RNA sequence: CACGGACCAAGGAGUCUAACGUCUAUGCGAGUGUUUGGGUGUAAAACCCAUACGCGUAAUGAAAGUGAACGUAGGUUGGGG
RNA sequence: GUCGAAUUUGGGUAUAGGGGCGAAAGACUAAUCGAACCAUCUAGUAGCUGGUUCCUGCCGAAGUUUCCCUCAGGAUAGCAGAAGCUCGUAUCAGUUUUAUGAGGUAAAGCGAAUGAUUAGAGGUUCCGGGGUCGAAAUGACCUUGACCUAUUCUCAAACUUUAAAUAUGUAAGAAGUCCUUGUUACUUAAUUGAACGUGGACAUUUGAAUGAAGAGCUUUUAGUGGGCCAUUUUUGGUAAGCAGAACUGGCGAUGCGGGAUGAACCGAACGUAGAGUUAAGGUGCCGGAAUACACGCUCAUCAGACACCACAAAAGGUGUUAG
RNA sequence: GCCCUGAAAAUGGAUGGCGCUCAAGCGUGUUACCUAUACUCUACCGUCAGGGUUGAUAUGAUGCCCUGACGAGUAGGCAGG
RNA sequence: GUGAUUUCUGCCCAGUGCUCUGAAUGUCAAAGUGAAGAAAUUCAACCAAGCGCGGGUAAACGGCGGGAGUAACUAUGACU
RNA sequence: GAAGACAUUGUCAGGUGGGGAGUUUGGCUGGGGCGGCACAUCUGUUAAACGAUAACGCAGAUGUCCUAAGGGGGGCUCAUGGAGAACAGAAAUCUCCAGUAGAACAAAAGGGUAAAAGCCCCCUUGAUUUUGAUUUUCAGUGUGAAUACAAACCAUGAAAGUGUGGCCUAUCGAUCCUUUAGUCCCUCGGAAUUUGAGGCUAGAGGUGCCAGAAAAGUUACCACAGGGAUAACUGGCUUGUGGCAGUCAAGCGUUCAUAGCGACAUUGCUUUUUGAUUCUUCGAUGUCGGCUCUUCCUAUCAUACCGAAGCAGAAUUCGGUAA
RNA sequence: GCGGAUUUAGCUCAGUUGGGAGAGCGCCAGACUGAAGAUCUGGAGGUCCUGUGUUCGAUCCACAGAAUUCGCACCA
RNA sequence: CGCGGGGUGGAGCAGCCCGGUAGCUCGUCGGGCUCAUAACCCGAAGGUCGUCGGUUCAAAUCCGGCCCCCGCAACCA
RNA sequence: AUGUUU
């Protein structure tokens, strides 16, 4: 016995019952796919900046 | 397909770690050995009564096997394995294509 | 998936022989000193019908050499044997119809019946009506007698084995058509429950290998291997050949 | 014009157990669980208890093995109070 | 039918279940036979059928995604409840506006490419040439074409220069803008740049509109995983109360007023009452409400009388009315 | 445009029926009127939310009181009885 | 298996069966044998029946063709 | 008497063994079966200009092929047409001109490409190593495919650069087991060495029903749980087909369209054909035909009364009221 | 209607890898015979079933058909 | 996967079983005999030994891969 | 050894 194959009927209503939520943007986003050379140098730059700011708090 | 030998390619032999000459051969599986734990277990399970105790594959669909090249560095003897796409005819010998011939 | 009739026959429940009216086992005398060394004379008192047997039986009375009494023996009557006839049995008995002789003591070409396969077995071969064994020669060293059996087979028997001179009485019996299911019924009523026979092809598959199908047919070769198992040996078991026999028999 | 049901009374169907997830309540808290057992008893109750054991306080690796502070146990941003 | 022998029959006896027995029907084997009966395993398993017991209150679905030896089932995500937690100067939005993108459908086009397609015209005789001569050559013509040129009629879901409407991405600030200069092993010819920073300045509109029973977050679980209908877009089919898709609204799960009647239509969604006003629909009587008002049309010997909806066409008529 | 011909199916029957002919038919326009669990106001019940009130005789602070809004429901969840 | 009597029972052993052959004959288990190894073990040779090889058998199971040209009207083909 | 270390008997091993035992003998599907693969996939369209989107929709394609048809660099420009040269014409080789690609790029289709991605030549192995991130399918799992980096070693070019297979969109495969390569690393748990075995990392031997059981039939002797989720009857929708009826009017009818007919077309009606569908019925609507009997319809064969004729009479034909 | 096959000089047929349309039986002509038949030589014979496209061309690489046939067409 | 056997003129076989070397029959063609045909007689043409590589003072032969055919035996992704 | 018709 054949049946229905596909429909998007009621799917938008289901999605909008709990709403379509924007993905909660954060400051300082993740560096997941950032160029690893840039990331490697960024780690040393931030380390040097932290050490400079610590030494300069007199 | 037609694959040449001597394969100037990367070697990881911890002495070369660089592009060296590699002799190319076709990988062969090798005889299934008794005393391998799976074979021992299978023989123990097949002993006695009960008949065939594990599946025997029948629904073959592939018409080709994936060619594997055993690549042996000519200086350090380290072997690497390279898998080619499926092919029905594989030759290691030469007789390269000649252009403009009749 | 059912036990077939030829498998059921081996249990011997309804397939045993109907032996009530039988006169007793037909045997030669026990091979004793008198027959081994000389001869013993008995007297044919009765020639009687045996139920289930074509050949008539002869009741022969001998004297017991060791005790004062008579010993009645049931021989298979040979043609020409009559009541009041003296039967002589032993190594030294004469070559006369009805006499029991060792096979070695008879000349080549002698016709014997109720022939022992082994000395002292009291008769195994050529016992049916009209059947007989032909002496074709002797091997005096390692004493053996070559005989031709009713089937035509050549057999080598010990020269001490005994036989009755002549042919078994009642010959020509199978020449008369039975003409009637009733006559076959009365024939087998006093032998065994082997009649009538339902064709296996007229049965269902559960009952017989030949059963089933939308037409009555065997379906596979009726020639069955000698190495087949019980329930499979229906049809022509271990047939060397099939079809109408043409030409001469006695392959060699 | 699908199925069960003529009627009535009584009976009649998510239970208990072992091991568990979340949540909640309670006791104690880097500890926790007396009740296998022992002592005791007004005797299957109640009361008391040693050594263990379980779980937690350390993870990771197949394993051999190794094993958690540069810092006011870090910096930046938001953060109730 | 048969009735004197393969006859009928009593009693005794033998053959016992995958066994017996069968002149063979899968027949008979104690009303049980294509595997007897009895007890136990056993409360066997069942994605399948039936049932599943008090009240009220609040919230409240799905027939959809993916996977499965899956298609009457399950897992998974989604829809839903409950428990809440962190805050609440507040956060965001099935919406608009402004600014800036993307699309190749509707339309349109074919004297624009591709593919079709109608006709005539002019050049190609060196047009492919034929007829006919030419004593013969295309040489003179008649001319069938096959091209080229400029036109011409009509087309495309798998054609297109162009190209909407609707729908759709992003942005409209303090996580911003501007100024100075610290880190780096990155990068640059180079303190050059990149990123992250220290310090300093800018709150009435902190940089469109409207709204905001607030926002954000977490856990865990039920049922569901046969759908169907209506407008619109649309595929197959002659078509279907057919079969399959898109968006939305509904029915399922929903009573109420209307459509006489009806799951889906119209109107409107529901605690218990009173009063008033209405919706859709109606106001001759059934039947609550004007046999109201006004302009016309129609006479039917099958008149006609409210969408969904319960049918009617081509062609005709000095019927009648108006152009 | 209206009407008529085209226009044939089987139980007797359907603008819903009766019936209706300057209609109670058709097209159009204007008012008046009728009535839903819809809208407005009020009362009561419950739910939710925001609050006030341990200053006592106040024994019901999960109590008393004020304010606003809301109430459809299968499968199903929870709560109070 | 067929199924009184009468009259017959034609061709096919390629296929599937059945059967007869057997150290000339390929494959072939365990045991046994040899070699290597320190041994587990590995390899090799040998290797029964069976199968294969060769024969028989259809009153065994069974089977038992197609095309087109051709005869003093057409037609059909004895014929090829 | 025979027979004799052979039979026999016991164990293991090979053969045979539907006689018997156990089990299996896909899914989708306008019922099922047969057919097909819409089962894992790719191109264009359906698809309604974001994305997504179904049917056993449409036109097709995939399980390959390639050491170059991969990579780099250089030089050149293709299809076609025109004009020219002995054999040589209409196709050979040579020359020029025009030539936006009308060619070619392995294959299906779509896109892309002109000092190239095409053709030729030169050199090569980036079709290499390590482990991550990301896009599509999506649960934001797997697999396949692909993208951009990093850390190496290379190739090519003068160099900038480019290359982690095929210009892009398809060309494929889990657990367990086996096997190979690497690390020469861990373990064999009373302590060692050597074999052997087990581990770690990366491949291969495959499941095409392609998220991946190991699987032949028959039942007309049949059984069970169910299913109107689903066929065989009526009924309902539709009317392709069947049947019946119109409109036009080229012609037939000697002349003459319409007495009677009537082509090429076209509009309908009916549910007495057969289809299409699967809405009702599978805890059951008794499934052909005939017999009997009642009633209904009219698309009327006869009878009543008529109109028309290619109606002189007779007979007949067409039509009306008429069941 | 589905799953298949084949289509070539008058007949039977072989082509076929992007060869090249060919062989027997026919027919014709010449041999031989007194003359036939039988033979033995040589030749012609298709625009490859039709129409349209892709290749440098094409039975042969290559699309829509046409003809001839074989198997299936079942459960009520 | 394993063990074996076979491939030779157009067709069927020998030569292979250790290198001295391509042969037998049928078939084709030419001639001869016969009045003619067959048989017969004399000639000629026809493979270089399934494909490559290997070892040989000079291999079809001996060896190793590979293509096709057959028999037996074997089968955990 | 065979060689068909008139
Ligand atoms: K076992
Ligand atoms: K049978
Ligand atoms: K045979
Ligand atoms: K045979
Ligand atoms: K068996
Ligand atoms: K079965
Ligand atoms: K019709
Ligand atoms: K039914
Ligand atoms: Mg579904
Ligand atoms: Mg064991
Ligand atoms: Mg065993
Ligand atoms: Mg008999
Ligand atoms: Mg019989
Ligand atoms: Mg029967
Ligand atoms: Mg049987
Ligand atoms: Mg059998
Ligand atoms: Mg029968
Ligand atoms: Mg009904
Ligand atoms: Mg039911
Ligand atoms: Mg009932
Ligand atoms: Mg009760
Ligand atoms: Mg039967
Ligand atoms: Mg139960
Ligand atoms: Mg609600
Ligand atoms: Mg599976
Ligand atoms: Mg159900
Ligand atoms: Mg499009
Ligand atoms: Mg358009
Ligand atoms: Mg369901
Ligand atoms: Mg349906
Ligand atoms: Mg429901
Ligand atoms: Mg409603
Ligand atoms: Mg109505
Ligand atoms: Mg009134
Ligand atoms: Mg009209
Ligand atoms: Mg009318
Ligand atoms: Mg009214
Ligand atoms: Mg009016
Ligand atoms: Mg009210
Ligand atoms: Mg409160
Ligand atoms: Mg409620
Ligand atoms: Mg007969
Ligand atoms: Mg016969
Ligand atoms: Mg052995
Ligand atoms: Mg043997
Ligand atoms: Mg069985
Ligand atoms: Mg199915
Ligand atoms: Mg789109
Ligand atoms: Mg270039
Ligand atoms: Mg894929
Ligand atoms: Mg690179
Ligand atoms: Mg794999
Ligand atoms: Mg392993
Ligand atoms: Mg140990
Ligand atoms: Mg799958
Ligand atoms: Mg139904
Ligand atoms: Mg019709
Ligand atoms: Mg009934
Ligand atoms: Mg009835
Ligand atoms: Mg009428
Ligand atoms: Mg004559
Ligand atoms: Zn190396």
């Amino acid at each position: 016995a054949k049946s229905k194959n596909h429909t998007a009927h009621n799917q938008t209503r289901k999605a909008h019952r709990n709403g379509i939520k924007k993905p909660k943007t954060y400051k300082y986003p993740s560096l997941k796919g950032v160029d690893p050379k840039f990331r490697r140098n960024h780690k040393h730059a931030l380390h040097g900046t932290a050490k400079a700011l610590a030494a300069a708090k007199k | 397909v037609n694959v040449p030998k001597t394969r100037k390619t990367y070697c990881k032999g911890k002495t070369c770690r660089k592009h060296t000459q590699h002799k190319v051969t076709q990988y062969k599986a090798g005889k299934a050995s008794l005393f391998a734990q799976g074979k021992r277990r299978y023989d123990r399970k097949q002993s006695g009564f009960g008949g065939q105790t594990k599946p025997v594959f029948h629904k073959k669909a592939k018409t080709t096997k994936k060619v594997v090249l055993r690549l042996e560095c000519v200086k350090c003897k380290t072997r690497a394995q390279l898998t080619l796409k499926r092919c029905k005819h594989f030759e290691l010998g030469g007789e390269k294509k000649q252009k403009g011939q009749a | 998936g059912r036990v077939i009739r030829n498998q059921r026959k081996g249990a011997g429940s309804i397939f045993t022989s109907h032996t009530r009216l039988r006169q007793g086992a037909a045997k030669l005398r026990t091979l004793d000193y008198a027959e081994r060394h000389g001869y013993i004379r008995g007297i044919v008192k009765q020639i009687v019908h045996d139920s289930g047997r074509g050949a008539p039986l002869a009741k022969v009375v001998f004297r017991d050499p060791y005790k004062y009494r008579l010993r009645e023996e049931i021989f298979i009557a040979n043609e020409g044997v009559h009541t009041g006839q003296f039967i002589y049995a032993g190594k030294k008995a004469s070559l006369n119809v009805g006499n029991v002789l060792p096979l070695g003591s008879v000349p080549e070409g002698t016709i014997v019946s109720n022939v022992e396969e082994k000395p002292g077995d009291r008769g195994a071969l050529a016992r049916a009506s009209g059947n007989y064994v032909i002496i074709i020669g002797h091997n005096p060293d390692e004493n053996k007698t070559r005989v031709r059996l009713p089937s035509g087979a050549k057999k080598v028997i010990s020269s001490d084995a005994r036989g009755v001179i002549g042919v078994i009485a009642g010959g020509g019996r199978v020449d008369k058509p039975l003409l009637k299911a009733g006559r076959a019924f009365h024939k087998y009523r006093l032998k065994r429950n082997s009649w009538p026979k339902t064709r296996g092809v007229a049965m269902n598959p559960v009952d017989h290998p030949h059963g089933g199908g939308n037409h009555q047919h065997i379906g596979k070769a009726s020639t069955i291997s000698r190495g087949a198992v019980s329930g499979q040996k229906a049809g022509l078991i271990a047939a060397r050949r099939t079809g109408l026999l043409r030409g001469s028999q006695k392959t060699q």
